[PDB]
């Protein structure tokens, strides 16, 4: 048979394989660079633009756009080239032979999905064509049909409540906090020690400065007195040029405002509070599954430390007698890729596509029609 | 997006 | 295609990878007879006299190089 | 083909050949003589002026002039001059028939180039004609894409640093030490041990002076203390007329004053810290690759000890972990040229050229529009 | 009463006076000399080194430091030599007596207030002190409470916005564009016509040319090709020395750079998209009183049409419904002293001081804890 | 500053 | 040159 393709847009990254595998075959950031500045030499090769792991590596040349961004693509042209690159290039497969999958973040615009079925239709000339839930593709990976998902990439997070296949759509809860926002935190203070990052260039080395060095305190008013009283929490890291710099109280600040968002200037509750609200939104026949399932995906939720902090602060909020549990497995920055990957295999799923011969007759609105 | 945020 | 081969052997750092982009770039869509193979982009297409026919650019550079220096 | 010519105007000499050649067919000073004294034979054959290497071999008698100072044509009268000995005496050519090359300091005055090629299109008549950044043209012949140029002749030094072909001009640092400026310091200091030399036709002798016994300390006030403690570092040198003089601690005092100015009396800082600081307007992304090709260029640069100077006193600024080389060919006196007969025999290039049928309609501003 | 000092340190200039004073004592700009020739006559009353006035009197002779470069002190020991020469030379006060306001750029380095206080309080003993936000103060001068404030000086810009004397963290913007990047390029773009300027002593003869000639076009395409077609436009100055300039299409392409950074090889947008940039961070309640209440402030902003360019270029981004007003006094330059003046003067703000009795208890980290 | 630029 | 500098 021909395997259906499954590409996760996510934000910030792509991630690209055929159903069936256990792996993605790509993971590469979904960032397209142009140069800005002249160029002098001839005969040099030059090249309109950049696409993923280029666009890294000669990224100071320059400037890096995300066309996705809060799970919105924002830019067609570029958002078309990362696809251009992903097949092509990145699999090296041609799409026209067999299906393909894609996936988006609940309660976003409407029109996102009809313009991103009429470029896959027109353009790439997919066969077939389905778009699903990433919360809900959590679930297939974490190998439960009950559960409550906090998925959190870059861009978005949102909760979505699932009682054995059944999605509540009422409960479900979006949040745009987010990979970019804790780096855009993270880039304004740490300015307080001196160190400065104004380019995206170097954007990028903040959100690297991120991945390793951040953790989330287990409680946060007593690790402030005790990194304010004792520097043995510090740490650091060198920048690319060869200068060292050193980090210490902040490493745990930035991904602490996922639970004060406040401290970027949002009103709503962190995830812990939208996560009961969430269960108390559904009915109480269920709520006991749901707070024994609770689900962390996607890579925001990486931070040493934000499951225990996450079951403290939910028991702070949940009653007694209940038991509350958080499933944090280690692969679960790919789990969204993971559950395509095993929802595409299925013999049951075939009927499901969105087939050419549908979209030819009903236009790019099909999809609010056949998909959720 | 189109009116709240600057998506 | 052999004009812009010779000189890519010159051109410093020149590579296999870089003469096939200066072959797009050239004629990918300016010439009827040059075609970029659908799947990859270290090869080209000439529609030559008798048949289309798929040239691998990898290792034309080295084979193309000649300097015997005279000391020699 | 019909090659095109290569001329290195530079300043103190004129390097030129055709592109494609590995060395210049023409290398002499660019130095016009004109004579001071009555003539007082009859029928002797008087010539009104000399170019190049005959004022150099009659330089006794005559007035020596450089139409070039600090990379600026100061007298296009004799400019011209040297220009028609160029293309008719030395190369034995008729420019009328191929195009020609020439090559210029960075951020020098624009209306240099307008008066170039009006003088190139209007007198010469030449088919084509293209201006080239030196420092550029020092990579093309050291074999790299990636690099600082430290590019320092007669006139003019000057750093460029260029990314994979992208040049970026709001990092290029232009200075004024320069051969020229060593010899006159050489002048000035040699009086100290009573040698004396106040015309041009014996600046002509301290320029071969500074040349042949001039090298750098590799730390400057021990080599002072030593030479001042033993006589075992000097050195002597016949003159043309069979005095010789003896040269101690100061054949190393003239070429130092590279690295402080302060002895000259400028501000500025020496050729490391504004390679440094030049480096250090690059983009933090870039700053590794640029410390690793640092490359020596021009003939102010040949001192011996210069090289290691320079990896000295730069890895005294550079962070530490990185790693700092300084690339110093044999050939360097040449590269310039070397690098334009390449860029001039590139295919790609042809179309670069300022044809005169574009010239006849923009004007001599068609430089600035058309080079870079 | 003791009436309190304010010391607007700023960059480039030192504004300095009395609390209730409508303009200040003492404005003369931070700039430290120290002479770098030989000094030959004897009994001179050689002196070690010079401060503001002085070293722009005698400032060719002088290398001329600033110890604030973008709002941060880089040279402690020049600073303090400044406040030194503005306490008791030129003021003729001895600070012990009585408070001391200070101003500082937002989002700066946490350890400059630090060492601000440390000094303030250890060596010149002032009984109090506080300092103030910049954009803050330019409130208070043009009689408002809900603004957005573009201030711009000499080594930084920012906007921040302020509704109802609450202020958005969050949204401020902070750019590095200033008074000395204009200079700097119109040195490096003034070489196009021959003339040259490579030491600080002709630094400050650009920063006067910047003041008097520079303009800013309503539309810079069309006023570019103006000036390339008629020479009408350009105008010339007289050097000290009594040598002419002529500066035509030159006069408004370094003003013109605070809207184009790339024209100095900066990302970032300018200050029309910075401060749209920093309404849209704003909630939409409030932005409709933000776009009224755009006010200028600091001595970059001084350019003739700045103003009619900045509410043109943000009408431009703005939605057409909207009314757009920039609020341009002719004050502005000193805006942000009179503010901490008018500050410095409330009886409510009494209780602000920070008092040495809890500087020695807290330790210099109690600026943290107190201000802003 | 410390790292970014040169103040 | 034209100012600055003698050329
Ligand atoms: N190990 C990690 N620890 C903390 N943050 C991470 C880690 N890996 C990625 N991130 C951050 O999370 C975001 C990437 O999440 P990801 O799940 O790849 O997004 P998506 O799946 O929506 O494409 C980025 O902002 C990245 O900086
Ligand atoms: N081998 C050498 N060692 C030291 N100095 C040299 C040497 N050759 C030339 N110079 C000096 O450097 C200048 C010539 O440099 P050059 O690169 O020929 O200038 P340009 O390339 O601009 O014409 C002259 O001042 C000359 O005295
Ligand atoms: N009238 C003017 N026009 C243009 N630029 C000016 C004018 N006055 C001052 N400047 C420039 O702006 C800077 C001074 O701004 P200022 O507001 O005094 O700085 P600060 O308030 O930070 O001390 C200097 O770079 C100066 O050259
Ligand atoms: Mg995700
Ligand atoms: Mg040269
Ligand atoms: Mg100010």
């Amino acid at each position: 048979e021909t395997t259906a393709l499954v590409c996760d847009n996510g934000s910030g990254l792509v991630k690209a394989g055929f159903a069936g595998d256990d792996a993605p075959r790509a993971v590469f950031p979904s960032i397209v660079g142009r140069p800005r500045h002249q160029g002098v030499m001839v005969g040099m090769g030059q090249k309109d633009s950049y696409v993923g792991d280029e666009a890294q590596s000669k990224r100071g040349i320059l400037t890096l756009k995300y066309p996705i961004e809060h799970g919105i693509i924002t830019n067609w042209d570029d958002m078309e080239k990362i696809w251009h690159h992903t097949f092509y290039n990145e699999l090296r497969v041609a799409p026209e032979e067999h299906p393909t999958l894609l996936t988006e973040a609940p309660l976003n615009p409407k029109a996102n999905r009809e313009k991103m079925t009429q470029i896959m239709f027109e353009t790439f000339n997919v066969p077939a064509m389905y778009v699903a839930i990433q919360a809900v593709l959590s679930l297939y990976a974490s190998g439960r049909t009950t559960g409550i998902v906090l998925d959190s990439g870059d861009g978005v997070t949102h909760n979505v409540p699932i009682y054995e296949g059944y999605a509540l759509p009422h409960a479900i809860m979006r949040l745009d906090l987010a990979g970019r926002d804790l780096t855009d935190y993270l880039m304004k203070i740490l300015t307080e020690r001196g160190y400065s990052f104004v380019t995206t260039a170097e954007r990028e080395i903040v959100r690297d400065i991120k991945e390793k060095l951040c953790y989330v305190a287990l409680d946060f008013e007593n690790e402030m007195a005790t990194a304010a009283s004792s520097s043995s929490l510090e740490k650091s890291y060198e920048l690319p040029d060869g200068q060292v710099i050193t980090i210490g109280n902040e490493r745990f600040r930035c991904p602490e405002t996922l639970f004060q968002p406040s401290f970027i200037g949002m009103e709503s509750a962190g995830i812990h509070e939208t996560t009961y609200n969430s269960i108390m939104k559904c009915d109480i026949d269920i709520r006991k599954d749901l707070y024994a399932n609770n689900v962390m995906s996607g890579g925001t939720t990486m931070y040493p430390g934000i499951a225990d902090r996450m079951q403290k602060e939910i028991t702070a909020l949940a009653p007694s007698t209940m038991k509350i549990k958080i499933i944090a497995p280690p692969e679960r920055k790919y789990s969204v890729w993971i559950g395509g990957s095993i929802l595409a295999s299925l013999s049951t799923f075939q009927q499901m596509w969105i087939t050419k011969q549908e979209y030819d007759e009903a236009g790019p609105s099909i999809v609010h029609r056949k998909c959720f | 997006w189109x009116a709240x945020c600057p998506a | 295609v052999l004009d812009l081969l010779d000189e890519e052997c010159k051109m410093p750092k020149g590579s296999d990878d870089t003469w096939a982009q200066k072959l797009y770039n050239t004629h990918l869509n300016k010439c009827a007879l040059f075609e970029k193979p659908r799947l990859s982009n270290k090869a080209f297409i000439i529609k030559h006299f008798a048949d289309k026919v798929e040239y691998q650019c990898e290792g034309f550079l080295e084979k193309n190089k000649d300097t015997v220096y005279e000391e020699q």
